[PDB]
């Protein structure tokens, strides 16, 4: 689990919906039968699927969290200043434009 | 349409001629070539025709001798609505099928049929949709209201098509085509009524409509498929997927003779037409023995369209045997087809496509301009002066001048070399490039 | 749509006369169907005829 | 508005009924011999006693062995299986050649069953169901079912199983279905065309009402290939759980179909044979330039030929005295190894004459709709006499197109010259390749 | 249906869909509409 | 006329036509000659019927139409039926899903067959009436009846808990085992035949079973090791029984059903019955098949393999060198070879007597003699086809038997190779060349 | 800092008038060769032609690669530029035809405007229908939902307190994390907490993603869909790639002419590069024959170093740099020659300043010489042993006795042949 959530990054480039239904010809209109098609939903709805957590890391990727921190020059400096100022008991007070 | 960049063959538009099958000098993008351009204009009148099958004929001569410019012609000049496909020899050599399974594929893919049918449709502007719920007395209790440019009236749904309505989100005011027998719900925007009301919707609606006259009327639906096309459909469960992914697999005979005898009783029916497309192969001296001796029967077949194939070589060892044949072909299938020959390009003829060619790039040429690329033609090749007119565009623009001279010629012909120069040069110092033995010599002293 | 048009009026069920036995073989037993097989023949409907 | 390719001026082989081959019948002139020969050989198929028997025709290119082929399928009737092949279509991607050989073997036999049915068919009305006094929960002893039809109306009673098979079919009151009772199957033919206009809209075809007896007794005949019962055994369609219509939506591809399978299709067909349900036919396989076929191929048809339901095989080349591919120092005529000619019989076919080269292309141009003069006729004639018998007939058409460009239906002297200098044959164009510098 | 849809709780009839171009406004039995 | 043959090529052969001292008779059981080559496969018969021999190696080997596939035939067909007898050619073992060794020791396992037995042990006969009315479904008693037995049954829990799946409607007749396993529904009473007008497709009308409630019985099952190895590779393997993509079975399950068949034949449980594999045109075959085939007839587990050839001094493909019978001498040395002599003129006028016999073909004195002319200067099966061939002529004519000119007119009909091969050599302008050089033009 | 052969080759160091500095863009000689490449550079920009197709042919160690690097640096990472050698195109599962195209699709790129609708924030009720009661830190709203993307909440086992991410034009769904609300249930829970989501429920962005046509051609020739159980199975059906129908190539086009007319998108042709294109065969030479004349083609340029060879797959037919002629005639050809003792030792001094290494005078001009006498690359590669060997001596400027222990410990081709030839044992 937690190589898998490290190292899993890439998704499609391009996708196209109505595509991934039609492959397995379960639709609102298709060949197969109206409530053939019904049974076969329902016994995949059932089974349990163990690839799901590699399905969301490939569909759908966040941008990270503590790089706010890297991305900027003056956040660094201005989070060791304050580690130092708050483990010695000071208190400050930030100006801005 | 189509959006291109450009072709090789893009000034071409249709081959060109007259009502009499006469070939002008220089008409539609090609010039010269008057006698295989009337073979071609006869070729495209038997192929309009319709009447006769399984035809091949073959254009051969030396290379960049307008073959593939002369198949494009008559693909143009034939027009929509017929199949031509179009292939070369050296794609039929797959993995997945076997080349006679690709021959076939390719064989069916150019004869089309249209399928004829008349339908009831329903048009105009709704107004207003009332349903309500499951009551003893009625199902559903649900009424459409539809206004035309000169009638408005009543219809009541029964029971099924409220989820034709409900399972996209329609609303009233727009004009929406429905089939009596399909029960298809065709939403095609919105209707005009006030300008206002649909004046700032953000465009969309595509460019709304306004009614046109009654509510229903009678019109008439063709659908024009390939065989091929029916045969993948009718071979497994879901085909038309297959008809874009690829994998069709080898369908089985009995499918392709279910789809011969079904279509027969078609048109012997009036139910459906028959339009015998073209086939055109290019190099078709890639293919091979057992490639040739498939295409002797298939060309025998009543559902075989015409046949046009492009040969370079003359007397070389045909693939997949030890002897030398002209044309790369067997003798057999020599003495099955109808040879059209091409012949070399004269100074004049070559100026005036390097012309053509000049004004379909968008390019100004200066007389000695042209006439320095004309000679160069001549002197090397057709191909080369082509290549060399588009290079010195932006050699000129380089210079902060829209037209081409004489200097932005020479320097694009002392810049590109040729295939006469890079060959004398080769040979003049070959020790430096791979030997076909292997050896080589990079030191520079010594 | 327009294929299956005259489906029923030239096919035999192949499953009906015995022709696609190759699924037999998932819920039947040999013993089962040789005591049907003994238990088959005729002999009562002949004698209500 | 007729189509044509290459054919279909022949309709037969020209034959009396003292087997004596007329000189002109049937689209046919000349070729006595191999056409009395191949009569021979289809009243032999008819007689439907042999197996295995092998022809082969041998002659030159353009001589009338494929004609003579498509001949004997005509006069041979729709029924029995003709199945064509050519050399090379034999060699497959997804399974080894001596399958699909095995296979297009197969696909030549026919059967002809036969099965008797009894069938039910608008719905009046429809009453569900006793007691339990056991283990059932909710009981549904019997069904009351009836139908109108046109010929009388019959109300009957039936099992709970059918009434669930018409809730899954989930009809209507109102409507007319299809029931089999031979086996249990309920089908919504659809709503009933007299019931229309309840409502404005309606999506469902309504469909007229069935005519006759509700209760309608018939048989049914239907023709097969021993292939067909194979295919359906080895990749059969039936099943509702997820797997079974999964590979059902995987593309269908042949595999080796084994002995076993074959040898208990057999014996049921044996079986209903001796009840008279049902009558086998013997076909024919046609395969085009057999020099295509590599060693293996023909060493396997050896032990083909010599099995017990083999069908008549006819073979058609034009090579002489060649290598048999798949071998390099094997000299054999018509690129047919020694064992497998010794295993057939041949059929020699003669080059045609002059005279016969005019009626052919007098026969074409009539069975082409076209007009012709004596004088360009003869000098179309000795053009093919000079070239080739197929050039002429296919240089047919564009004399044809350039008659109509003048608005003239005769084909006449100088239109023919034209095409011979807009069209080239194979010996011009050899004569003028070698003599140019690019090829 | 188009995936995701946005509602605001309030009435919300699955059943009962009325669309017009808003001339009056009013359901045809809002309250047994009659005199 | 069991199978479905309508006339083979050789179908007049049952049998090798022998006697008890092993002599084979001039002409019996629709075999001629070839008194040598009988009597060697008559020995060879006792040697697999005596199943005391693993892994033979006998190669008949005789010029074309001699009757090699013929003895073979016959050696089947005295062996009889129970005994398996795989035959195949030599262009079958080249597959494009499974390697030569796979196909090779797939034909070897299908070569053998073992017999295993079964006991079971079952109550039929559930015309029952059932009794059940405490709380949570009490009273579990079923009474069973039959012809000549009736008794009441009390039940469990477990019982019940299964009766109610798949219900029984108290009156079909019903199968259930002791072995604690599965009760199993078989059909319906006659009684409840007119009580409907349309049936299910699961519904059929069997007669009450006579004897008594619980049977004892075994069935014998005559499987190939092949299928159980094909079984027992995959979850579902018997279906690849009948499609034939079992795909490189590996050698686990193989050692795993051998382990199994030797503890099933020493508990007395099952019997091995060794069989013959037939090899066709064995001379067409990679040097790899050989070189398989040299270690594999060294298993316990190993047939009678017959091989068929007609070939000379020639080249062994997948090699540079020619060797006799198309064979390598590795292979050649661990055989023993029956070698087919040509044919006399007499024996080639019995022969022809025979199969003209076999097809209700009445031929004159004369057409006969005339045919074993042509049989003795051409080859045997040329004259044969031509029995065929004239008795058509002459059923066109309106007369039962052939004569001598319906044989002449069959014989300038249809061509022999050596006529043909002539008529090819004399024109070889208008055929196409080795280099493909024709001359259509006729002038 | 890492470097690999290349890295110090910036560009064709060109000026606005086109004529090549001697030295510029790491980059000395080969002026003709820079002119022509920068004037094929100019074409690619006008974005008006369409197939054309150049070669570079010359020696070894000429600047080949170098060169077509350098155009596509110098061309910018807004186009595309598919690399290739000639040995790729015999592929497994597909034929080298197909793999040739797919290469083909791949090598033009389109950019396109889309706008994406995103929900976010706190779930206050999951009521089957399904209706969820979406809650930001400023705003609240009820959402109806399909069953598909229903499946996906439950497969992510959502519950009431959890901040989530759904995304509609996807359906993507992400289960962000339990809100900070309830941060104080269990003294050792193990479920991370993350603060309600600022702004509205709903938000709508504008973006600018490129793609290439190759990608929206895969797109709908096989899927990649994502949380459905549905969907995964379908895609776990067919696991190996196929050819791809013309039918779909067409209708790819028809839909991207109608983004590119409705003003949403625009279109940036790309450059194919294959090196070593002696490795194809005579069939993938015809193939690529006809492709070329197409009217979606992009820029080919292909690299090879051969006298007049024979075509591979052929037996006689002999061609110079072992190209088809029949390819040759619709080709430009641009030479490269040779270097000089000069150009030798500034590429050398090059080399070693991007190395980050010292090298004295006379150093150097041994190397020079070294170079010429043996070859170039020798020279090139013997630098880092040098610096090994200088470093391991506690120095840091390459000495005349590091060479001279770097040409004792390695040898080059020609010493190596030397051995070879005059030795018993193989
Ligand atoms: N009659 C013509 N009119 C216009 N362009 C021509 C003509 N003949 C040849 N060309 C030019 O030649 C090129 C095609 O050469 P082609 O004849 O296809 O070579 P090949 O015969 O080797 O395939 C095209 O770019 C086309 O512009
Ligand atoms: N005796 C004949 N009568 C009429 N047409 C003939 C005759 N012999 C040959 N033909 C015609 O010649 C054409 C080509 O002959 P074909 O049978 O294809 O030669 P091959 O035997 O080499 O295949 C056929 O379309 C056929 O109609
Ligand atoms: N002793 C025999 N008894 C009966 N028929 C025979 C005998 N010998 C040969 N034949 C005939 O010869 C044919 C078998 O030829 P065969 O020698 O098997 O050819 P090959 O050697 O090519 O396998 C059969 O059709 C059979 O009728
Ligand atoms: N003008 C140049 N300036 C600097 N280095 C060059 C120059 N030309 C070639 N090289 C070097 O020569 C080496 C060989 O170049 P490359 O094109 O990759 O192979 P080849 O020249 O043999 O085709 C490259 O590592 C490159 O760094
Ligand atoms: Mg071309
Ligand atoms: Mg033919
Ligand atoms: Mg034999
Ligand atoms: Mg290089």
């Amino acid at each position: 689990r937690k190589i898998i959530d490290t190292f899993a990054v890439l998704t499609p480039s391009a996708v196209s919906l109505d595509m991934r239904k039609l492959a397995l010809g379960l639709n609102d209109d298709s060949s197969v039968g109206e409530n053939t098609r019904l049974k076969v939903m329902q016994n995949c709805f059932e089974v349990s699927n163990p690839l799901h957590q590699l399905q969301t890391k490939l569909t759908i990727a966040f941008p990270d969290k503590s790089l706010l921190q890297y991305d900027c020059g003056k956040l660094q400096k201005l989070a060791i200043l304050l580690q130092q100022l708050k483990d010695n008991g000071h208190r400050a007070l930030i100006f801005t434009q | 349409k189509s959006l291109s960049l450009i072709a090789a063959h893009s000034h071409i538009t249709g081959l060109g001629l007259d009502e009499n099958l006469q070939p002008r000098p220089t008409s539609e993008g090609m010039v010269g070539q008057l006698q295989a351009r009337r073979a071609a204009g006869v070729i495209l009148k038997m192929v309009q025709n319709g009447t006769i099958a399984g035809r091949a004929v073959l254009v051969a001569g030396p290379p960049s001798t307008g073959k593939t410019a002369l198949a494009m012609g008559v693909s143009q000049s034939l027009g929509k609505d017929v199949p031509f496909t179009a292939i070369a020899g050296s794609e039929i050599f797959s993995l997945e099928l076997s080349k006679t399974e690709a021959l076939t594929q390719a064989f069916r893919k150019s004869i089309g049929i249209k399928i004829k049918e008349e339908t009831e449709l329903i048009e105009g502007e709704v107004v207003e949709i009332q349903i309500d719920r499951s009551i003893t007395g009625g199902h559903k209790q649900g009424k459409l209201t539809i206004k035309t440019t000169d009638m408005e009236t009543i219809y009541e749904l029964g029971n099924k098509m409220i989820d034709g309505l409900t399972k996209e989100k329609v609303l009233a005011g727009d004009v929406i085509s429905i089939d009596k027998a399909s029960g298809k719900i065709t939403k095609l925007g919105r209707s005009f009524a006030r300008s206002r009301d649909y004046d700032a919707m953000g465009a969309d609606t595509r460019f709304v409509q306004c009614p046109e006259g009654e509510l229903q009327k009678r019109k008439t639906v063709v659908h024009t498929v390939s065989l091929h096309e029916i045969d993948v459909i009718n071979s497994r469960t879901q085909g038309f997927l297959a008809l874009f992914t690829g994998d069709t697999g080898e369908i089985r005979s009995e499918v392709r003779d279910q789809i011969n005898t079904k279509v027969a009783e078609w048109k012997e029916e009036g139910k459906a037409e028959i339009v015998p497309g073209v086939l055109f192969i290019d190099e078709v001296h890639m293919l091979d023995i057992e490639c040739f001796s498939f295409i002797n029967r298939a060309l025998e077949d009543e559902f075989a369209p015409i046949v046009m194939m492009a040969t370079n070589r003359g007397v070389s060892k045909t693939r997949g045997t030890n002897y030398k044949s002209p044309h790369g072909l067997p003798l057999d299938l020599l003495d099955r087809s109808i040879i059209i020959t091409t012949k070399s390009y004269n100074e004049q003829e070559i100026k005036t496509i390097l012309s053509i060619r000049a004004q379909e790039e968008e390019v100004e040429l200066s007389s000695d301009a042209l006439d320095l690329l004309t000679k160069t033609g001549v002197e090397t090749s057709l191909r080369y002066s082509s290549n060399l007119i588009s290079v010195a565009q932006q050699i000129a623009m380089k210079r902060k001048n829209n037209t081409v001279e004489v200097e932005d010629v020479k320097r694009a012909y002392l810049l590109f070399l040729d295939s006469a120069r890079s060959v004398k040069y080769v040979q003049e110092n070959e020790s430096q490039y791979i030997d076909d033995q292997g050896n080589v010599q990079i030191s520079i002293a010594k | 749509k327009l294929f299956k048009k005259n489906n029923q009026v030239n096919r035999v069920d192949l499953d009906f006369l015995n022709l696609v036995f190759t699924l037999n073989d998932k819920d039947l037993t040999s013993y089962h169907a040789e005591e049907i097989s003994k238990l088959t023949c005729v002999k009562n409907f002949v004698e209500e005829v | 508005v007729t189509r044509t390719a290459a054919h279909t001026h022949i309709k037969g082989l020209g034959l009396d009924e003292s087997g004596v081959a007329k000189r002109v019948e049937g689209g046919f002139v000349g070729q006595i011999e191999a056409r009395e020969a191949c009569g021979v050989i289809v009243d032999l198929i008819k007689a439907k006693k042999m197996s295995g028997r092998a022809i082969l025709l041998a002659g030159g290119p353009s001589t009338g062995k494929t004609a003579l082929a498509l001949a004997i399928s005509q006069e041979l009737g729709p029924k029995v299986p003709f199945c064509p092949l050519v050399g090379s279509e034999l060699y497959s991607v997804e399974v080894k050649k001596t399958e699909t050989l095995m296979e297009n073997f197969r696909r030549a036999i026919g059967l002809r069953i036969k099965e008797t049915k009894e069938v039910y068919e608008e719905v009046t009305e429809l009453t569900p169901e006793e007691n339990p006094l056991g283990g059932y929960g909710k009981t549904i002893s019997h069904v009351i079912v009836g139908l109108k039809s046109a010929k009388g109306t019959k109300t009957l009673r039936l099992d709970p199983t059918i009434y669930e098979s018409i809730q899954r079919e989930k009809v209507s009151i109102g409507d007319v279905i299809y029931i089999e009772a031979n086996t249990g199957a309920v089908k919504r033919v659809g709503r009933s065309d007299a019931y229309a206009t309840e409502f404005d809209l309606e999506t469902e075809e309504y469909v007229p009402l069935p005519k006759g007896e509700v209760h309608k007794k018939k048989e049914i005949v239907q023709d097969v290939t021993l292939h067909d019962l194979d295919v359906a055994n080895a990749r059969p369609q039936g099943g509702q759980d997820v797997i079974s219509m999964m590979g059902q939506l995987l593309k269908p591809k042949k595999t080796e179909i084994t002995e076993k399978l074959r040898q208990e299709v057999n014996k049921v067909v044996a079986k209903y044979i001796d009840q008279g349900v049902a009558e086998l036919i013997p076909g024919v396989l046609f395969i085009d330039e057999v020099n295509m076929l590599d060693i293996e191929i023909f060493t396997y048809l050896n032990k083909a030929l010599e099995s017990n339901i083999a069908p008549v095989v006819v073979l058609a080349s034009n090579r002489g005295m060649t290598t048999v591919r798949g071998t390099e120092d094997v000299i054999s005529p018509h690129g047919v190894p020694p064992d497998l000619i010794d295993r057939l019989l041949i059929v020699r076919t003669l080059p045609y004459d002059k005279d016969e080269i005019r009626t052919i292309i007098e026969r074409r141009a009539t069975v082409e709709r076209l007009q012709v003069e004596s004088s360009a006729l003869d000098l179309l004639a000795t053009m093919g006499t000079e070239t080739s018998l197929r050039y002429a007939l296919q240089l047919l058409a564009p004399c044809g197109i350039l008659a109509q460009t003048s608005n003239r239906k005769e084909i006449v002297v100088n239109d023919v010259n034209e095409a011979k200098l807009l069209f080239l044959d194979a010996k011009r164009s050899t004569k003028i390749l070698e003599t140019s510098a690019n090829y | 249906k188009a995936l995701v849809e946005e509602i605001d709780k309030k009435t919300y009839n699955p059943d009962i869909y009325f669309t017009s171009l808003d001339p009056q406004a009013r359901r045809y039995t809002s309250k047994k509409i009659n005199k």
